[PDB]
C-alpha cells in the first residue's frame, strides 16, 4: 500500500532512502569519533 | 580517575535498587497468578464438558458446543493480535504482562524509572571502557 | 528477554483507544448480519428450488 | 525568547516591536552567521531603525560570527527600542608523547606476548586430554538416552494410533469413541501449556530435546564424578587465547 | 544449543522444584469444580423453561 | 567537517518527509481497515453457522 | 539459508544412515501391538 | 520489518505473474482427478468385494 | 539438490567456496584501508 | 576558533565588519609581519601588534 500510494502521489523514493542512508553513515562516523577524542583510547573499524 | 568514577556510578546505583527489586517482586506476584490461572481455566473447561457428555448427556449436542469453543479460541487468538499488534506466543505474552505490571508499580511507588534505566547505561559504557583501557596487547 | 543487553528496562507499550469495546462492537453486529443472510438464503432456496 | 532544537535546528520564536506576528525562525548552528541571519530577519519586517545583538555588558558582537558561538552564552537581542535577554538550554602533549612512545614499544611487545601465549595455549591443551576422554563417553551415554526419548515419542504416536484404529471399527462404535479421542487432543493441549508453565519454555522439538539433554548430561556426569567446571573453564581459556592470538596478525 | 561458541557446556536449566504436584493440584481441584458446576446448572435451567 | 556535512543532510530532509508522512498516514489507513476486515470475515462465519 | 554472509555456499545437510528403514521398522509393529492389546484391555472390562 | 535500521524504506517485493490464476490452474484440473479416481475405485471394488 | 547437481556436473564447490571467501576478505581489508578517518592515502 | 580560523580570515572578517577600515597588518614584537595563513594558536603564543 505504501508503494501504491507513492506511485499515486508521485513520490521519489530512491532519493529519500539514500538521503536517510547518508545521515546514518554520517552518524556512524560521528559515533566512532567520540571514542579517541574524549576517551583517548584507540579507534576501532 | 576511571576507577574512581565507576565506584561513584555504583554508589548512585546502590540505594534505588531495592525498591526496584520490590516492584519486580510485585510484578512477578501479579504475573505468576495469571500464568497459573491460565491453566486453571482449562482445568475448569475440561470438567465442564467431561462430566456432561460422557454419561450425563449426549455427544451429538455437546459437539456443536465443542466446535464453537474451539473456534472462539481461534478468534480470541486473533483479537490479541488486533489489540497488542504482535503474535500471541506463550513467552512473548507473559513478558508483556510482567513489563506492564512493572510499569504499573513504578507509579504506585514512583521511584524514577526514567532515571534508573538512564543510569544503567553509563555504568555499562564506563565498564566497557575500563576493560578496553587494560587491554593486555597494547601497553597502558 | 525483558532486561535489555545494557541492563536497563524496555519501555512501556501502547493500548489503542478503547480497544475491547470496539472489538466487542464489531463482533456483535456481524453475528446478526450473518443470521440475516442465513435467513435470506434459507428463504431464497426454499422459495426458488 | 525560546531556543529549541528538538527539530534538529534551533528555532527562535520572535515577534516584532509594536507588531502582532509571532514568527518562527529556523537556522543553522554552525554554518550560519549572525550578520546574515539578521539580513533575513530584516528583509521581511519594517522596523529596521536598529537590529543588533549585543553582549550583556553592552558590547556589540561581530556580524560575521557564528550562531553556535553566540548561543553558547547569553546575549541581548536588540530591535529598535527594547531588550530581549536570551538564555538558551545549556595534558594535550603528555597523551601525544604516550601515543608516540607506544609506537616504538609494541613492535617488541607483540613478539614478547606471542611466544608466551603459545605456551599458555599448549599447557591447557595438555590439560584438556583426559577430561575430553571422560566427557565424550558421558556425552555418548546421555546421547543414547536422548535418542531413546525421540524414538519413544514416535512409539507412543504409533501405539495410540493403533488403540484408536482397532476399537473404532470393531467392537465399539465411532459415535462413542469420538468423544474419547477428542479429549486426548485437549489433554495434549493442556500438557503443552503445562510444559511451558513448569519449565519456562515454548514447546518446540529441537529445544525440547536440548532441554532433556542437559537434564540427562549434567546428572550423568555428576554420577560419574566429573568436574564440568574444569572442562568449560579450559574451553573458555583456550578460546580466549585464540581470539587474543588472532588480533596479532591482522 | 549445547554448542557454546567457545566449545563450553551450558549451566543446568532450573527445574521448578516440587512443581509437579503444583500442576496436578491445580488441575484436579479445578477439574472437580468445573465438574460439579455443570450438573447443578443444566438441571437448574431446564426445569424452569 | 562531518557535523557540517550532516547539517546539509538534515536541512534537505525537511521538505521531503512531508509527502512521506502523508503517504504513510494514507497507506496505514487501508491496513488498519483490512485488519478489521480480516476480523469481519472471521466474525460473520461464526454467525452463519449458529 | 542458501549462502553465507559472503556468498559462499553452505556444507552438506546430513541425512542419517538409512533412517527410513529404521523408523519404518518402529512404526508398523508398534501400530500392530497397540492394535492387539486393546482387545486384552477390552476383554476384562467387558467381563466387569 | 517495515523500515530499515537506517530509517530507510524496504523496496517493493516482487510479484510472481498470474498468482491469482496459477493456483487455480493446478487446483481445478487436479480436483477432477480425485473426483474421478475414487468413483472408479468404488466401481472397481464393487465387483471384487 | 545442489550437492548432487554439482557432483553430476563435476565442477568445484571447494574452489567456489575458498575463493569467494577471499573475495570478501580482500574487500573488507581494502575498505578498512580506504577509511577516511584513519589517514593512509592522502 | 583556534582550530580553523587563520590570520587572513580574521582580518577579512574585521574588514567585512566596517568599511572605513582600509589597511590591516598583524606584526610581531619585532618589526616583521605575520602572513595570512598562520593559525591563531601560533599567533596567541606571544604579544603582538595590530
Amino acid at each position: 500500500f505504501f508503494h501504491k500510494g507513492a506511485k499515486k502521489s508521485r513520490f521519489d523514493l530512491e532519493k529519500y532512502n539514500q538521503l536517510k542512508d547518508a545521515i546514518a553513515q554520517a552518524e556512524m562516523d560521528l559515533k566512532r569519533l567520540r571514542d579517541p577524542l574524549q576517551v583517548h583510547l584507540p579507534l576501532r573499524q | 580517575e576511571l576507577i574512581e568514577r565507576l565506584e561513584d556510578l555504583k554508589e548512585q546505583l546502590a540505594p534505588l535498587e531495592k525498591v526496584r527489586i520490590e516492584i519486580s517482586r510485585k510484578a512477578e506476584k501479579r504475573t505468576t497468578l495469571v500464568l497459573w490461572g491460565g491453566l486453571a481455566y482449562m482445568a475448569t473447561q475440561f470438567g465442564i464438558l467431561a462430566r456432561l457428555t460422557w454419561w450425563e448427556y449426549s455427544w451429538d449436542i455437546m459437539e456443536p458446543v465443542t466446535y464453537f469453543i474451539t473456534y472462539g479460541s481461534a478468534m480470541a487468538m486473533y483479537a490479541y493480535f488486533v489489540m497488542t499488534r504482535q503474535e500471541y506466543v506463550y513467552p512473548e505474552a507473559r513478558d508483556r504482562q510482567y513489563l506492564l505490571f512493572f510499569h504499573k508499580g513504578a507509579k504506585k511507588s514512583r521511584f524514577d524509572l526514567e532515571k534508573y534505566n538512564q543510569l544503567k547505561d553509563a555504568i555499562a559504557q564506563a565498564e566497557m571502557d575500563l576493560k578496553r583501557l587494560r587491554d593486555p596487547l597494547q601497553v597502558h | 528477554v525483558i532486561v535489555t543487553r545494557s541492563g536497563a528496562i524496555l519501555p512501556k507499550p501502547v493500548k489503542m483507544s478503547f480497544g475491547l469495546l470496539r472489538v466487542f462492537s464489531i463482533v456483535i453486529p456481524f453475528l446478526y448480519v450473518g443470521t440475516l443472510i442465513s435467513k435470506n438464503f434459507a428463504a431464497l432456496l426454499e422459495e426458488h428450488d | 525568547v525560546t531556543v529549541v532544537y528538538q527539530n534538529g535546528l534551533p528555532v527562535i520564536s520572535v515577534r516584532l516591536p509594536s507588531r502582532r506576528e509571532r514568527c518562527q525562525f529556523t537556522l543553522k548552528p554552525i554554518s550560519d552567521s549572525v550578520g546574515v541571519f539578521l539580513r533575513q530577519l530584516q528583509e521581511e519586517d519594517r522596523g529596521i531603525d536598529r537590529v543588533a545583538i549585543y553582549s550583556p555588558d553592552g558590547v556589540r558582537v561581530a556580524a560575521s560570527t557564528g550562531i553556535d558561538l553566540l548561543l553558547l552564552d547569553d546575549f541581548k537581542l536588540v530591535i529598535n527600542d527594547l531588550t530581549y535577554h536570551v538564555r538558551p538550554p545549556k595534558n594535550d602533549v603528555k597523551t601525544l608523547v604516550q601515543q608516540l612512545y607506544t609506537t616504538l614499544c609494541i613492535e617488541q611487545h607483540q613478539l614478547n606476548k606471542e611466544r608466551e601465549l603459545i605456551e599458555r595455549l599448549e599447557d591447557l591443551k595438555e590439560q584438556l586430554a583426559p577430561l575430553e576422554k571422560v566427557r565424550i563417553e558421558i556425552s555418548r551415554k546421555a546421547e543414547k538416552r536422548t535418542t531413546l526419548v525421540l524414538w519413544g515419542g514416535l512409539a507412543y504416536m504409533a501405539t495410540q494410533f493403533g488403540i484408536l484404529a482397532r476399537l473404532t471399527w470393531w467392537e465399539y462404535s465411532w459415535d462413542i469413541m469420538e468423544p474419547v479421542t477428542y479429549f486426548i487432543t485437549y489433554g495434549s493441549a493442556m500438557a503443552m501449556y503445562a510444559y511451558f508453565v513448569m519449565t519456562r519454555q515454548e514447546y518446540v522439538y529441537p529445544e525440547a530435546r536440548d532441554r532433556q539433554y542437559l537434564l540427562f548430561f549434567h546428572k550423568g556426569a555428576k554420577k560419574s564424578r566429573f568436574d564440568l567446571e574444569k572442562y568449560n573453564q579450559l574451553k573458555d581459556a583456550i578460546a580466549q587465547a585464540e581470539m587474543d592470538l588472532k588480533r596479532l596478525r591482522d
